[PDB]
């Protein structure tokens, strides 16, 4: 395994509270209000998916074991523009449909000083261009469930000075804040949709713990040290490691894993399976004896 | 004289900056890229270097355009019948000859054929009209004429097949350019009776087009010679 | 050169099975997480099928977009090495295959409301790695499993089965030899019901036989449906144990 | 805004516990907490409407 | 076949000093064209390159140009369609470095190379590798004739089945094609093809000067 | 394949184009990503393999045999490449198909003697490739799978005499008994050129910002043809110094046996 680690296997294509089954009946009480994951016929309520039965008040629903991430109103998400059309962008978030943006839902350079122009709707590509990453908040929701985004804040906007990585959205939950400062002078942006942005800590992040013309520039910080770059790589690998073990990603978990991973000299050692599994396992056991 | 008169694509012409000694003072010549030239980077012996390099096979022409003096020289390459003219592209303020493709109620979309040059001469954009590769443009109902901008009957202004000389206010989106025929020298130039079925018609009044052959008169938006 | 029969007086078939035995069934969920939203690997006998469900997601062309329902697409890739004798040509454009794809679509259009994912597309990619009779029934089971793994809402299971007929009595779950020997009936069964989503008869079948043959298939499909529930629930128990 | 509520019939949480002051979040400014928030989230609907 | 006339389907087919000639701008159907004819020994190659562009793509958001190259069999049906696609992929890997793509945003340049003929003589008691430097020569001429901006003149050479394309006066490499032949010919092929490059380069530059004049 | 913003790509280039090159992951310029390989799962075929990458890239190879007259059948080993949800015709498919067939020619990188049955008949080997998923140039991925498959292939054993010129016996094979296909499958390595650095096993994001790339074959403990330079992307393709080409060949020449050693385990 000096150059490549090749795991082999022969003769096989691959290797290796009430129970719920399809055609199963959950209840026969007609008083219940049937929610998602269910369907009914008179008194009988059946399950439409494979998951666990959920009872909140009078609302019976079945929570699926798997599925697409769902946008709730007020979520902090990170998305990459998919398309530019008309007076809006459609930004990939990672859901069933592309995110929706309205030219009136973004903030122009120079701001309040700036005067309204009818040329903005024809020059949207100078602000958001296909492929660009950005912070955004789910402002509203459409009838089908699609999300309308907005970046009307200094906290939100185009992303730079870092690298992108993604984990299953189930491993990232809602919180008071999703932007966090970590040791090594780097900052993480944990989108609820599972899209994660790791960048060099800016002044904005520092201020929170305590230029309006260049908020859409593709240019990065001309002075980014190798120590920050090698920190980003390490934070990236440990996040992927937490994701590999189905471990919920939290700011505490990330920093804990980052310092625990210091055992391994080379950062590239964190990509191996046994290393990832142990790092995640060490975090769970650490929370065991600390809790 | 220092730089070759004619340069093939890939031939070095002149470095980034230049200077000379005259009248007991240093005159700074600032070399800037132009049509046919491209500023690129070349490194020799581990040394980085930027110099103006021609990208088209042509004779080379320079022209000045704007205590201690100050200067600016424009370096370009001109080829030297068939004409290609790619550098030419519809930009805000330019005049463009278009042809009406379809008529709607609130607007009128066309396609760009040729673009007027600067001091008449024109630059013909060669494209297939039976594909859709030709640049498309849209003339708004408010951009038809300065007189009564609110209510304008588009049927009595343009017509499918009629040639319209207009000026592009803005690029718009990838689909439609913005076209205005508000001024006097803009409007329907060449047109025929009955969507092209009849004879040729000429422009008399600004809002009236007549045909001195069959005596037919159709309402158009005409320009001024 | 050889010769063979169908059903011996000893009640034994060419492969050794009796008249009413299902082949070995193995089922597998979440096999390709990084390639699809839902995935299933089916092993029904020597049959080996990879099923990928990609969606619901944005259509690649706005021209093909429905604002009332999701677009459901199914592409079956029967590989050139699925049989013993490698096929020289591709089977993709084959009229027999287009009918199969069309048939499967018609079946599940009535089984998923497909009214809750408007302006989206559900793409179902299938790869048949190995074939040995009853490939249509196995295709049905693979899609049903993969769709459920993707968390895509549907009204019920759709189980597929293969029927073999000799003389008076049909043989459950036919292989290629039996399929070659005798006419077969492919049945699409919805849930635990008696309602058929798919009824497929391509060869000659006495009219007396069908009522009884259908009865055997429905009973067998119920067993198959029960196994599938066990297969996923068992996996969940196993996965939970692994987590613990 | 200070709720004008002085009694709380059909309560699952004390009016006491309901009237309280919470320190502002750096992310979000502090606000008085609706007094029946808990009741709305955890009280059971009559069988009949359903 | 309901598209063309293939004739009877029950029938069967038949069963049995470097010199250059350059000409450009002889086709009025496209924006740029080129003719390349080379004769060495008993082996000769004549191919035609046609360039169409740059033409605007509707709805395209690409900040640079897009090159597409396709080789065709003009007369003799020899080279496999699979192999033609491979060379095409190789050729595009070359001119994407040569062509100044930043000049043509939201646009695309289509390049058609017709291999009308190649003549091969073999004595009796790879193959397409020898044509590659001629395809590069043709395209570079057709692009320069069309008006497409090229960062440098692209040229190549073939030595013992080892093709390597050069720019910036042989100082760097824009393409490398090695098939079969013999090992340890790394240094030799790089020197032999560099001579072929410089030779093909000067004739290419002179060609434009001649026709352009 | 992967879509990245202008900012992300530049950062990646800075990370990788640095003199002490750093992978975004943290790998070294010669370290491969972990892969999983399954073999002998298709009983219907003579040989089979399945390779899974770390990014979910998956490839399945099948090996089937057929008795042919080697006097009329020139090519004794045919490689076929496919991708579900992908048209067969596509430029990438045919190029890889053409490339792979050259890598595994009868008299180039394969001992075709082991396929010979009699004076007149030999075994034609059909190598069918199925790429389920891939996020970069799958040429090296397919190569590893073909290798694994060809090293676990079992062909029927001949019974009749091996002289069709005189006695001319019809080719008959003994039942049950089979002989393992002893052969030396070549490997195909792909490299990325970012500035003056060369990377083994380029990731998706790495390939997007690369200036160029190399496809280098490997057989019998030495570099062999086909050797092809390749544009991993089409927006950042630049010419490269000859020393880089010689560096790449040297890099493969020293790290390949390590790969083969980890791959040669039965």
């Amino acid at each position: 395994s000096e150059v490549i680690t090749i795991t082999k296997r022969n003769g096989a294509f691959q290797n290796s509270s009430q129970i719920v089954t399809p055609g199963e009946l959950v209840t026969d009480d007609p008083i219940w209000m049937r929610g998602h994951g269910t369907y009914f016929l008179d008194n009988m309520t059946y399950s439409s998916v494979a998951g666990t039965v959920s009872r909140v008040n009078r609302l019976l629903s079945v929570i699926p074991l798997k599925g697409r991430y769902a946008p709730e109103t007020g979520d902090h998400v990170v998305g990459r523009i998919a398309e530019v059309g008309n007076k809006r962008w459609k930004v990939d978030i990672g859901g069933k449909q592309h995110a929706v943006l309205m030219l009136g839902s973004v903030n122009l350079p120079g701001g309040i000083l700036r005067r309204k122009s009818e040329s903005d709707e024809l020059q949207m590509r100078s602000f958001l261009k296909e492929g660009d990453l950005l912070n955004a908040e789910v402002q509203s929701l459409f009838q089908d469930g699609s999300a309308s985004l907005h970046t009307r804040s200094l906290k939100y906007g185009k992303l730079r000075n870092g690298m992108f990585c993604q984990v299953p959205s189930s491993l990232i939950v809602r919180a008071k804040n999703h932007t966090h400062n970590l040791p090594g002078n780097i900052t993480v942006v944990l989108g609820v949709n599972g899209y994660i942005w790791l960048r060099k800590t800016s002044q904005m992040d520092l201020a929170r713990d305590t230029s309006s013309w260049q908020i859409y520039s593709d240019e990065n910080d001309p002075s980014i040290s190798n120590n920050i770059r090698q920190a980003i790589c390490r934070y990236a690998n440990v996040i992927k490691a937490l994701a590999f073990c189905e471990i919920g990603i939290t700011q505490q978990r990330i920093v804990s894993a980052y310092e625990a991973s210091m055992v391994y000299s080379n950062v590239g050692e964190l990509i191996e399976k046994n290393v990832m599994e142990s790092i995640g396992s060490d975090i769970l056991t650490a929370e065991k004896m600390r809790g | 004289f220092q730089f070759p008169e004619i340069a093939y694509p890939g031939k070095l012409i002149c470095p980034q900056y230049g200077t000379e000694n005259k009248d007991g003072e240093d005159i700074i010549f600032n070399y800037v890229p132009g049509p046919g030239t491209k500023l690129i980077q070349y490194e020799h012996n581990g040394r980085t270097l930027e110099a103006i390099t021609a990208t088209l096979v042509g004779t080379v022409r320079c022209e000045e355009e704007k205590r201690r003096t100050v200067k600016n020289i424009l370096v370009s390459v001109l080829p030297g019948a068939n004409n290609d003219f790619a550098n030419n592209l519809p930009k805000e303020g330019d005049i463009v000859l278009t042809r009406v493709t379809r008529l709607s109620l609130q607007r009128a979309n066309v396609e760009i054929l040729a673009v007027e040059d600067k001091p008449a001469t024109f630059s013909v954009s060669q494209a297939s009209s039976d594909l859709g590769e030709t640049f498309r443009g849209i003339i708004r109902s408010q951009d038809v004429r300065s007189t009564d901008r609110d209510r304008v009957k588009v049927i009595e202004c343009f017509k499918p097949g009629d040639i319209v000389r207009a000026q592009v206010l803005s690029l718009g989106d990838g689909t439609n350019y913005y076209l205005t025929t508000a001024r006097n020298d803009l409007g329907v130039v060449f047109a025929r009776a009955a969507n092209g079925a009849g004879g040729l018609m000429y422009a008399t009044d600004w809002q009236m087009m007549t045909s001195p052959v069959t005596g037919a008169t159709e309402k158009r938006k005409c320009a001024k010679p | 050169m050889s010769r063979l029969e169908i059903y011996s007086p000893e009640g034994l078939r060419l492969d050794g099975r009796r008249w009413n035995e299902l082949r070995r069934f193995e089922s597998s969920i979440n096999t390709h997480p990084h390639a699809a939203d839902g995935s299933s690997y089916m092993e029904q006998g020597n049959n080996k099928i990879i099923t990928l469900v990609k969606g619901p997601k944005e259509p690649r062309l706005k021209s093909q977009m429905d604002t009332s329902k999701a677009l459901l697409n199914v592409s079956v890739n029967i590989t050139k090495f699925s049989k013993f004798e490698r096929s020289k040509s591709s089977h993709k454009n084959e009229r027999r295959v287009l009918e199969i794809q069309t048939s499967l679509v018609r079946m599940f259009e009535k089984n998923v409301m497909l009214n809750i994912y408007p302006r989206t597309v559900i793409d179902i990619e299938i790869h048949v790695l190995e074939q040995d009779g009853g490939i249509m029934g196995s295709l049905i089971n693979g899609i049903t499993l993969a769709l459920i793994d993707a968390g895509i809402s549907m009204f019920d299971y759709i189980s597929g089965i293969s029927v073999g007929l000799y003389d008076t009595t049909p043989l459950l779950d036919t292989n290629s030899l039996e399929e070659n020997a005798m006419s077969t009936v492919t049945l699409g069964v919805v849930g635990k019901s008696e309602k058929l989503s798919l009824l497929l008869v391509e060869d000659k079948i006495p009219l007396d036989r069908l009522e009884n043959v259908l009865a055997i298939g429905i009973a067998g499909a119920h067993r198959v449906r029960d196994l599938m529930d066990e297969e996923l629930r068992k996996h969940a128990q196993k996965r939970v144990s692994n987590a613990s | 805004f200070i709720p004008l509520l002085k009694e709380k019939p059909n309560a699952l949480k004390p009016l006491s516990e309901s009237l309280r002051l919470v320190d502002d979040d750096e992310n979000n400014p502090s606000h008085y907490p609706h007094p029946y928030e808990y009741e709305i989230d955890h009280q059971e609907y009559s069988p009949e409407i359903l | 076949d309901r598209r063309r006339l293939l004739g009877p389907a029950a029938a069967k087919p038949m069963a049995f000093e470097q010199e250059l000639s350059l000409h450009t701008g002889f086709i009025e159907n496209c924006n740029g064209s080129a003719l390349v004819e080379a004769r060495s020994l008993g082996h000769q190659t004549s191919l035609i390159s046609a360039v169409y562009g740059p033409r605007s793509i509707r709805g395209s958001f690409t900040s640079q140009g897009t090159i597409s190259i396709q080789l065709k069999n003009g007369l003799l049906e020899k080279y496999n369609t699979n192999e033609l696609k491979e060379v095409s992929s190789f050729l595009m890997g070359i001119f994407n470095s040569v062509v100044n793509l930043s000049r043509y945003p939201k646009s695309g340049i289509d390049i058609f190379v017709y291999l009308t003929y190649d003549k091969d003589l073999t004595n009796n008691p790879s193959q397409i590798s020898s044509l590659i430097p001629h395809c590069i020569t043709s395209i570079t001429l057709a692009l320069a004739d069309a008006g497409i901006e090229l960062v440098d003149m692209a040229g190549a050479g073939e030595a013992n089945g080892t093709v390597v394309s050069f720019i910036k006066n042989g100082e760097e490499i824009v393409g490398f094609w090695k098939d079969d032949g013999d090992d340890e010919d790394l240094l030799e092929c790089l020197d032999r093809c560099k001579e072929q490059y410089n030779r093909y380069r000067d004739l290419m530059i002179s060609c434009l000067m001649n026709q352009e004049t | 394949h992967m879509s990245l913003s202008v900012a992300e790509k530049s950062y990646l280039y800075d990370s990788l184009a640095s003199t002490p090159s750093i992978r975004p992951d943290g790998r070294l310029p010669h370290q491969f990503r972990p892969i999983e390989i399954f073999t002998d799962f298709l009983p219907s075929s003579n040989g089979s393999s399945r390779i899974i990458a770390s990014d979910g890239s998956e490839c399945i190879v099948s090996i089937k045999s057929k008795v042919v007259d080697h006097h009329v059948e020139n090519e004794l080993l045919q490689v076929d490449v496919d991708i579900a949800g992908q048209r067969d015709d596509a430029l990438v498919v045919e190029t890889i198909t053409s490339l792979l067939n050259k890598v595994l020619k009868s008299g180039s990188g394969v001992d075709s003697s082991k396929l010979q049955l009699t004076k007149k008949y030999s075994f034609k080997i059909f190598v069918d490739v199925l790429v389920i998923s891939s996020h970069s140039h799958p040429i090296s991925l397919i190569s590893f799978a073909i290798y694994s498959a060809l090293n676990s292939t079992y062909l029927p054993k001949l019974i009749s005499a091996f002289d069709d010129l005189e006695v001319e016996e019809l080719p008959t094979f003994h039942d049950y008994d089979m002989v393992k296909l002893d052969i030396n499958p070549p490997l195909v390595f792909i490299l990325a050129v970012v500035g003056n650095n060369m990377l083994l096993d380029p990731a998706a994001n790495e390939s997007e910002v690369a200036n160029n790339g190399l496809i280098i074959s490997w057989s019998n403990g030495k570099i062999t043809s086909p050797i092809r330079s390749v544009a991993l992307n089409d927006s950042n393709v630049k010419s490269f110094k000859p020393h880089l080409l010689k560096q790449g060949l040297a890099m493969v020449e020293k790290y390949a046996p390590d790969v083969v050693r980890s791959l040669e385990n039965l």
